[PDB]
Protein backbone atom coordinates (compact mmCIF):
# COMPACT_ATOMS: atom_id res chain seq x y z
CA UNK A 1 0.00 0.00 0.00
CA UNK A 2 2.88 2.42 1.07
CA UNK A 3 6.60 3.06 0.18
CA UNK A 4 8.82 4.93 0.01
CA UNK A 5 11.55 5.52 -3.18
CA UNK A 6 14.85 7.37 -1.91
CA UNK A 7 17.27 8.73 -4.84
CA UNK A 8 20.47 6.28 -6.36
CA UNK A 9 23.99 6.14 -4.39
CA UNK A 10 25.98 9.44 -4.85
CA UNK A 11 30.16 10.00 -4.41
CA UNK A 12 30.36 13.24 -3.57
CA UNK A 13 33.43 15.83 -2.98
CA UNK A 14 34.09 16.88 0.30
CA UNK A 15 33.34 20.33 -0.01
CA UNK A 16 30.18 19.88 -2.33
CA UNK A 17 26.45 19.27 -0.65
CA UNK A 18 23.84 16.44 -1.90
CA UNK A 19 20.45 16.76 -1.67
CA UNK A 20 18.65 12.91 -0.91
CA UNK A 21 15.17 12.76 -2.06
CA UNK A 22 12.06 10.41 -0.91
CA UNK A 23 9.08 9.90 -2.74
CA UNK A 24 5.68 8.48 -1.28
CA UNK A 25 3.72 6.20 -3.68
CA UNK A 26 0.22 5.56 -2.55
CA UNK A 27 -0.47 7.34 1.04
CA UNK A 28 -0.29 10.78 1.09
CA UNK A 29 1.99 12.75 3.62
CA UNK A 30 -0.70 13.71 5.66
CA UNK A 31 0.21 14.25 9.42
CA UNK A 32 2.49 11.35 9.50
CA UNK A 33 6.08 12.51 9.55
CA UNK A 34 9.30 11.53 7.25
CA UNK A 35 12.19 11.34 9.49
CA UNK A 36 15.90 11.07 7.93
CA UNK A 37 18.25 9.06 9.58
CA UNK A 38 21.57 7.66 9.03
CA UNK A 39 24.02 4.55 9.28
CA UNK A 40 27.52 4.69 9.42
CA UNK A 41 29.94 1.88 7.93
CA UNK A 42 29.77 -0.23 10.92
CA UNK A 43 28.45 2.11 13.54
CA UNK A 44 24.81 2.28 14.56
CA UNK A 45 21.66 4.63 13.59
CA UNK A 46 22.02 8.07 13.95
CA UNK A 47 18.50 10.04 13.74
CA UNK A 48 19.20 13.35 11.67
CA UNK A 49 15.98 15.04 11.55
CA UNK A 50 12.22 15.03 11.25
CA UNK A 51 9.40 17.20 9.08
CA UNK A 52 5.79 17.25 9.33
CA UNK A 53 5.27 18.23 5.63
CA UNK A 54 1.60 19.61 6.36
CA UNK A 55 2.69 21.96 8.60
CA UNK A 56 5.52 22.41 6.44
CA UNK A 57 8.67 23.61 9.83
CA UNK A 58 11.30 20.47 10.45
CA UNK A 59 13.52 20.03 13.61
CA UNK A 60 17.27 18.81 13.23
CA UNK A 61 19.38 17.21 15.82
CA UNK A 62 21.66 18.87 18.16
CA UNK A 63 24.93 18.74 15.82
CA UNK A 64 23.25 18.80 12.00
CA UNK A 65 21.47 22.46 13.25
CA UNK A 66 23.07 24.47 10.27
CA UNK A 67 23.97 21.87 7.70
CA UNK A 68 20.74 19.57 7.07
CA UNK A 69 17.71 20.87 5.75
CA UNK A 70 14.49 18.84 5.57
CA UNK A 71 12.22 19.87 3.13
CA UNK A 72 8.78 18.46 1.92
CA UNK A 73 7.20 19.04 -1.41
CA UNK A 74 2.95 17.87 -1.48
CA UNK A 75 2.47 18.46 -5.22
CA UNK A 76 5.43 15.60 -5.81
CA UNK A 77 4.40 14.42 -2.40
CA UNK A 78 8.57 14.16 -2.19
CA UNK A 79 10.65 14.67 0.83
CA UNK A 80 14.38 16.06 0.48
CA UNK A 81 17.17 16.08 2.97
CA UNK A 82 19.99 18.97 1.99
CA UNK A 83 23.44 18.77 3.99
CA UNK A 84 26.39 20.89 3.07
CA UNK A 85 29.53 20.98 3.31
CA UNK A 86 30.42 16.92 2.73
CA UNK A 87 33.58 15.15 4.47
CA UNK A 88 34.67 11.61 4.72
CA UNK A 89 32.66 11.26 8.17
CA UNK A 90 29.46 11.88 6.71
CA UNK A 91 30.04 8.72 4.15
CA UNK A 92 27.16 6.80 4.97
CA UNK A 93 23.60 5.51 4.52
CA UNK A 94 21.10 7.96 4.80
CA UNK A 95 17.41 6.31 5.28
CA UNK A 96 14.04 8.23 5.20
CA UNK A 97 11.21 7.11 7.17
CA UNK A 98 7.87 7.33 7.98
CA UNK A 99 7.64 7.84 12.01
CA UNK A 100 4.03 7.48 13.71
CA UNK A 101 3.41 8.86 16.97
CA UNK A 102 0.80 7.24 18.79
CA UNK A 103 -0.91 7.05 22.36
CA UNK A 104 -2.29 4.60 24.23
CA UNK A 105 -4.19 6.33 26.88
CA UNK A 106 -5.86 2.98 29.10
CA UNK A 107 -3.86 3.32 32.31
CA UNK A 108 -1.42 5.73 32.48
CA UNK A 109 -1.56 7.26 29.14
CA UNK A 110 2.00 5.86 27.52
CA UNK A 111 3.44 7.04 24.29
CA UNK A 112 4.75 4.92 21.38
CA UNK A 113 7.08 6.32 17.89
CA UNK A 114 7.72 3.22 15.74
CA UNK A 115 8.28 3.59 11.64
CA UNK A 116 6.94 1.26 9.54
CA UNK A 117 7.85 2.24 6.42
CA UNK A 118 11.18 3.12 5.44
CA UNK A 119 13.28 4.01 2.38
CA UNK A 120 15.74 1.13 0.54
CA UNK A 121 18.34 3.45 1.88
CA UNK A 122 21.14 6.33 0.14
CA UNK A 123 24.43 5.65 0.02
CA UNK A 124 26.72 8.78 0.24
CA UNK A 125 30.02 8.27 -0.16
CA UNK A 126 32.50 11.42 0.54
CA UNK A 127 36.06 11.04 -0.69
CA UNK A 128 38.25 13.28 -2.28
CA UNK A 129 40.18 10.33 -5.09
CA UNK A 130 39.12 10.15 -8.69
CA UNK A 131 38.41 7.59 -10.44
CA UNK A 132 42.04 5.29 -10.74
CA UNK A 133 42.94 2.20 -12.35
CA UNK A 134 43.74 -0.70 -10.50
CA UNK A 135 47.48 -2.01 -9.94
CA UNK A 136 47.61 -5.76 -9.85
CA UNK A 137 50.47 -7.55 -8.31
CA UNK A 138 51.38 -11.12 -7.73
CA UNK A 139 51.27 -13.05 -4.13
CA UNK A 140 53.96 -16.05 -4.69
CA UNK A 141 54.04 -19.61 -3.27
CA UNK A 142 56.43 -20.65 -0.79
CA UNK A 143 56.85 -23.75 0.63
CA UNK A 144 49.24 -30.92 5.03
CA UNK A 145 50.13 -32.79 1.46
CA UNK A 146 50.24 -30.11 -1.05
CA UNK A 147 47.48 -27.06 -1.06
CA UNK A 148 49.59 -24.36 -2.10
CA UNK A 149 48.42 -20.92 -1.89
CA UNK A 150 48.99 -18.52 -4.50
CA UNK A 151 46.89 -14.87 -5.49
CA UNK A 152 46.89 -11.29 -6.94
CA UNK A 153 46.74 -7.95 -4.69
CA UNK A 154 44.60 -5.25 -6.30
CA UNK A 155 45.89 -2.34 -5.01
CA UNK A 156 44.78 1.58 -5.52
CA UNK A 157 41.39 1.53 -7.32
CA UNK A 158 38.78 4.20 -6.04
CA UNK A 159 35.52 3.11 -8.23
CA UNK A 160 33.84 0.09 -6.03
CA UNK A 161 33.34 -2.70 -8.40
CA UNK A 162 35.63 -4.73 -9.14
CA UNK A 163 36.08 -8.29 -10.53
CA UNK A 164 38.99 -11.41 -10.70
CA UNK A 165 38.83 -14.81 -12.74
CA UNK A 166 41.76 -16.98 -12.55
CA UNK A 167 42.86 -18.37 -16.25
CA UNK A 168 39.76 -16.31 -17.95
CA UNK A 169 37.00 -18.18 -15.78
CA UNK A 170 38.27 -20.95 -16.41
CA UNK A 171 39.81 -21.83 -12.73
CA UNK A 172 37.35 -22.46 -9.85
CA UNK A 173 39.59 -24.64 -7.38
CA UNK A 174 39.08 -22.69 -4.06
CA UNK A 175 39.37 -19.21 -5.74
CA UNK A 176 38.03 -16.57 -2.88
CA UNK A 177 37.14 -13.05 -3.39
CA UNK A 178 37.54 -11.16 -0.36
CA UNK A 179 35.86 -7.88 0.04
CA UNK A 180 38.00 -4.66 -0.78
CA UNK A 181 39.81 -3.06 2.25
CA UNK A 182 39.34 1.20 1.83
CA UNK A 183 42.79 2.50 3.05
CA UNK A 184 43.44 6.17 4.38
CA UNK A 185 44.21 7.19 0.40
CA UNK A 186 40.41 6.84 0.21
CA UNK A 187 41.65 3.95 -2.52
CA UNK A 188 40.07 0.00 -2.16
CA UNK A 189 42.26 -2.59 -2.18
CA UNK A 190 41.27 -6.60 -2.96
CA UNK A 191 43.10 -10.03 -2.89
CA UNK A 192 42.07 -13.13 -5.00
CA UNK A 193 43.77 -16.35 -4.04
CA UNK A 194 43.34 -20.04 -5.06
CA UNK A 195 45.23 -23.43 -3.51
CA UNK A 196 46.20 -26.14 -5.64
CA UNK A 197 48.41 -29.26 -5.55
CA UNK A 198 52.30 -28.31 -5.39
CA UNK A 199 52.78 -29.71 -8.54
CA UNK A 200 52.83 -27.30 -14.07
CA UNK A 201 49.52 -25.82 -14.79
CA UNK A 202 49.78 -22.22 -15.93
CA UNK A 203 47.87 -19.85 -13.10
CA UNK A 204 47.41 -16.30 -15.11
CA UNK A 205 44.65 -13.90 -13.00
CA UNK A 206 42.43 -11.05 -14.91
CA UNK A 207 41.39 -8.64 -13.49
CA UNK A 208 38.64 -6.04 -15.00
CA UNK A 209 37.79 -2.79 -13.45
CA UNK A 210 35.21 -1.88 -15.43
CA UNK A 211 34.20 2.20 -14.19
CA UNK A 212 38.11 2.96 -15.31
CA UNK A 213 37.61 0.61 -18.36
CA UNK A 214 40.91 -1.19 -17.28
CA UNK A 215 41.71 -5.22 -17.95
CA UNK A 216 45.13 -6.52 -16.72
CA UNK A 217 46.11 -10.08 -17.01
CA UNK A 218 49.09 -11.23 -14.65
CA UNK A 219 50.73 -14.17 -14.27
CA UNK A 220 51.68 -15.38 -10.65
CA UNK A 221 55.39 -16.82 -11.29
CA UNK A 222 56.55 -19.25 -8.16
CA UNK A 223 59.87 -17.87 -6.59
CA UNK B 1 15.45 9.98 27.33
CA UNK B 2 18.14 12.04 26.59
CA UNK B 3 20.48 8.56 25.55
CA UNK B 4 19.25 4.68 25.19
CA UNK B 5 21.97 1.66 26.32
CA UNK B 6 22.09 -1.82 25.39
CA UNK B 7 24.50 -4.71 25.07
CA UNK B 8 26.81 -4.12 21.97
CA UNK B 9 26.38 -7.94 21.12
CA UNK B 10 24.51 -11.03 22.44
CA UNK B 11 25.19 -14.93 21.59
CA UNK B 12 22.68 -17.80 21.25
CA UNK B 13 22.33 -20.95 20.29
CA UNK B 14 20.09 -22.44 17.30
CA UNK B 15 17.32 -22.83 19.16
CA UNK B 16 17.70 -20.92 22.40
CA UNK B 17 15.59 -17.68 23.41
CA UNK B 18 17.23 -14.88 23.64
CA UNK B 19 16.25 -11.65 25.59
CA UNK B 20 18.03 -7.95 23.96
CA UNK B 21 17.16 -5.39 26.71
CA UNK B 22 17.08 -1.77 26.46
CA UNK B 23 17.69 0.69 29.21
CA UNK B 24 16.62 4.49 29.12
CA UNK B 25 15.30 7.53 31.20
CA UNK B 26 12.43 7.70 29.33
CA UNK B 27 11.15 4.32 28.94
CA UNK B 28 8.52 4.63 31.72
CA UNK B 29 6.34 7.10 29.63
CA UNK B 30 7.23 5.88 26.02
CA UNK B 31 7.11 2.42 24.84
CA UNK B 32 10.21 0.98 23.13
CA UNK B 33 10.20 0.66 19.49
CA UNK B 34 12.24 -2.34 17.91
CA UNK B 35 13.97 -2.45 14.54
CA UNK B 36 15.87 -5.58 12.90
CA UNK B 37 18.23 -4.86 10.57
CA UNK B 38 20.34 -6.82 8.24
CA UNK B 39 23.81 -5.70 6.70
CA UNK B 40 22.86 -4.11 3.38
CA UNK B 41 19.23 -3.73 3.90
CA UNK B 42 17.03 -0.64 5.79
CA UNK B 43 15.72 -1.51 9.26
CA UNK B 44 12.08 -3.43 9.45
CA UNK B 45 10.12 -2.69 12.22
CA UNK B 46 9.82 -6.23 14.48
CA UNK B 47 8.10 -4.63 17.34
CA UNK B 48 5.79 -1.55 18.84
CA UNK B 49 4.03 -0.56 21.51
CA UNK B 50 2.59 -3.26 23.55
CA UNK B 51 1.50 -7.08 21.40
CA UNK B 52 1.65 -4.99 18.58
CA UNK B 53 3.47 -7.07 15.70
CA UNK B 54 3.50 -6.31 12.51
CA UNK B 55 2.33 -8.21 10.07
CA UNK B 56 4.51 -10.87 8.46
CA UNK B 57 6.92 -10.65 10.73
CA UNK B 58 7.22 -14.23 12.28
CA UNK B 59 5.66 -14.95 16.16
CA UNK B 60 9.16 -15.34 18.07
CA UNK B 61 9.23 -11.71 18.62
CA UNK B 62 7.67 -10.27 21.83
CA UNK B 63 7.89 -6.98 23.75
CA UNK B 64 7.96 -6.59 27.19
CA UNK B 65 8.11 -3.63 29.81
CA UNK B 66 9.14 -2.97 33.37
CA UNK B 67 9.40 0.46 34.45
CA UNK B 68 12.69 2.44 32.24
CA UNK B 69 13.73 -0.69 30.77
CA UNK B 70 12.24 -2.58 27.21
CA UNK B 71 13.07 -5.88 26.42
CA UNK B 72 12.68 -7.68 22.97
CA UNK B 73 12.41 -11.72 23.50
CA UNK B 74 12.94 -14.16 20.69
CA UNK B 75 11.96 -17.52 21.14
CA UNK B 76 13.29 -19.43 18.52
CA UNK B 77 16.62 -17.52 17.78
CA UNK B 78 16.51 -19.16 13.95
CA UNK B 79 19.86 -18.87 11.87
CA UNK B 80 17.94 -15.76 9.92
CA UNK B 81 17.25 -14.04 13.22
CA UNK B 82 21.12 -13.19 13.23
CA UNK B 83 21.12 -9.33 12.81
CA UNK B 84 21.54 -6.12 14.58
CA UNK B 85 18.42 -4.99 16.70
CA UNK B 86 18.01 -1.12 17.45
CA UNK B 87 15.44 0.35 20.30
CA UNK B 88 14.21 3.34 19.42
CA UNK B 89 12.05 5.63 21.49
CA UNK B 90 10.68 9.59 21.55
CA UNK B 91 12.42 12.10 23.69
CA UNK B 92 9.78 14.01 25.48
CA UNK B 93 11.07 17.68 26.22
CA UNK B 94 12.37 18.19 22.69
CA UNK B 95 10.65 16.01 19.51
CA UNK B 96 14.26 14.71 19.20
CA UNK B 97 14.30 10.93 18.87
CA UNK B 98 16.78 8.34 20.41
CA UNK B 99 18.30 5.53 19.20
CA UNK B 100 20.18 2.42 21.23
CA UNK B 101 23.70 1.80 20.38
CA UNK B 102 22.03 -1.54 18.45
CA UNK B 103 22.67 -5.45 19.77
CA UNK B 104 24.44 -7.63 17.37
CA UNK B 105 22.57 -11.11 17.51
CA UNK B 106 24.51 -13.89 16.33
CA UNK B 107 22.67 -17.17 16.49
CA UNK B 108 25.63 -20.23 16.98
CA UNK B 109 24.56 -22.16 13.74
CA UNK B 110 27.18 -23.95 13.04
CA UNK B 111 30.45 -25.70 15.04
CA UNK B 112 33.65 -23.79 15.71
CA UNK B 113 36.23 -24.05 13.41
CA UNK B 114 39.82 -22.78 13.76
CA UNK B 115 40.88 -19.76 11.55
CA UNK B 116 43.30 -20.83 8.77
CA UNK B 117 45.74 -17.92 8.16
CA UNK B 118 48.42 -17.45 5.44
CA UNK B 119 50.94 -14.00 5.23
CA UNK B 120 52.23 -13.14 1.66
CA UNK B 121 55.41 -10.90 1.72
CA UNK B 122 56.04 -7.52 -0.48
CA UNK B 123 56.05 -9.46 -3.88
CA UNK B 124 59.59 -8.39 -5.38
CA UNK B 125 57.80 -6.88 -8.56
CA UNK B 126 55.68 -4.81 -6.27
CA UNK B 127 59.12 -3.00 -4.56
CA UNK B 128 59.77 -1.76 -8.33
CA UNK B 129 57.49 0.26 -7.41
CA UNK B 130 59.28 1.69 -3.98
CA UNK B 131 56.29 -0.03 -1.77
CA UNK B 132 55.29 -3.18 0.14
CA UNK B 133 52.17 -4.71 1.50
CA UNK B 134 51.99 -7.66 3.71
CA UNK B 135 48.69 -9.35 2.94
CA UNK B 136 47.54 -11.94 5.85
CA UNK B 137 44.24 -14.17 5.15
CA UNK B 138 42.06 -15.40 7.56
CA UNK B 139 40.00 -18.05 6.19
CA UNK B 140 36.84 -20.81 7.63
CA UNK B 141 36.63 -19.74 11.28
CA UNK B 142 33.49 -19.67 12.96
CA UNK B 143 32.15 -17.78 15.29
CA UNK B 144 32.52 -14.92 12.68
CA UNK B 145 34.57 -12.55 15.01
CA UNK B 146 38.28 -12.30 14.90
CA UNK B 147 40.92 -9.84 15.88
CA UNK B 148 44.07 -9.14 13.83
CA UNK B 149 47.01 -7.72 15.40
CA UNK B 150 50.57 -7.19 13.85
CA UNK B 151 53.78 -7.35 15.22
CA UNK B 152 57.69 -6.67 13.79
CA UNK B 153 60.34 -8.32 15.73
CA UNK B 154 58.69 -8.75 19.01
CA UNK B 155 56.71 -5.08 18.49
CA UNK B 156 53.37 -4.38 17.60
CA UNK B 157 53.10 -2.55 14.94
CA UNK B 158 49.71 -0.14 15.22
CA UNK B 159 49.88 2.36 11.82
CA UNK B 160 49.24 1.09 8.42
CA UNK B 161 47.45 -1.46 8.64
CA UNK B 162 43.77 -1.96 7.47
CA UNK B 163 41.48 -5.01 8.61
CA UNK B 164 38.75 -6.20 6.45
CA UNK B 165 35.47 -6.84 8.79
CA UNK B 166 35.01 -10.76 7.94
CA UNK B 167 32.37 -11.95 5.76
CA UNK B 168 32.11 -15.35 3.71
CA UNK B 169 29.44 -16.78 1.56
CA UNK B 170 30.96 -20.10 0.20
CA UNK B 171 29.85 -21.56 3.54
CA UNK B 172 28.85 -20.51 7.26
CA UNK B 173 32.89 -20.23 7.78
CA UNK B 174 33.88 -16.86 7.76
CA UNK B 175 37.10 -15.08 6.01
CA UNK B 176 39.14 -12.17 6.17
CA UNK B 177 41.77 -10.20 5.71
CA UNK B 178 44.41 -7.42 6.50
CA UNK B 179 46.84 -5.26 4.77
CA UNK B 180 49.80 -4.04 6.36
CA UNK B 181 51.37 -1.13 4.03
CA UNK B 182 54.59 0.09 4.25
CA UNK B 183 57.73 0.85 2.40
CA UNK B 184 60.88 -1.10 1.25
CA UNK B 185 63.02 0.50 3.91
CA UNK B 186 60.68 -0.36 6.53
CA UNK B 187 60.11 -4.03 5.55
CA UNK B 188 64.08 -4.37 4.73
CA UNK B 189 64.76 -2.48 8.26
CA UNK B 190 63.28 -5.07 10.66
CA UNK B 191 64.50 -8.81 10.66
CA UNK B 192 60.64 -10.17 10.82
CA UNK B 193 56.99 -9.15 10.85
CA UNK B 194 54.54 -11.14 12.35
CA UNK B 195 50.60 -11.44 12.08
CA UNK B 196 48.94 -12.63 15.03
CA UNK B 197 44.90 -13.80 14.34
CA UNK B 198 43.33 -14.43 17.50
CA UNK B 199 39.89 -16.16 17.83
CA UNK B 200 37.99 -16.92 20.13
CA UNK B 201 40.40 -17.47 22.91
CA UNK B 202 43.17 -19.28 20.41
CA UNK B 203 45.40 -17.08 18.29
CA UNK B 204 47.30 -18.24 15.61
CA UNK B 205 50.46 -16.34 14.26
CA UNK B 206 52.74 -16.31 10.66
CA UNK B 207 56.05 -14.61 10.54
CA UNK B 208 57.69 -13.72 7.32
CA UNK B 209 61.21 -12.06 7.02
CA UNK B 210 63.31 -10.36 4.18
CA UNK B 211 65.06 -13.50 2.33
Amino acid sequence: QVQLVQSGAEVKKPGSSVKVSCKASGATFGSDTVTWVRQAPGQGLEWMGGIIPFFGEANYAQRFQGRVTITADKSTNTAYMELSSLRSEDTAVYFCARQINEMATFGEIHYYTYMDVWGQGTLVTVSSASTKGPSVFPLAPSSSGGTAALGCLVKDYFPEPVTVSWNSGALTSGVHTFPAVLQSSGLYSLSSVVTVPSSTQTYICNVNHKPSNTKVDKRVEPK
Amino acid sequence: GSELTQDPAVSVALGQTVRITCQGDSLRNYYASWYQQKPRQAPVLVFYGKNNRPSGIPDRFSGSSSGNTASLTISGAQAEDEADYYCNSRDSSSNHLVFGGGTKLTVLSQPKAAPSVTLFPPSSEELQANKATLVCLISDFYPGAVTVAWKADSSPVKAGVETTTPSKQSNNKYAASSYLSLTPEQWKSHRSYSCQVTHEGSTVEKTVAPT
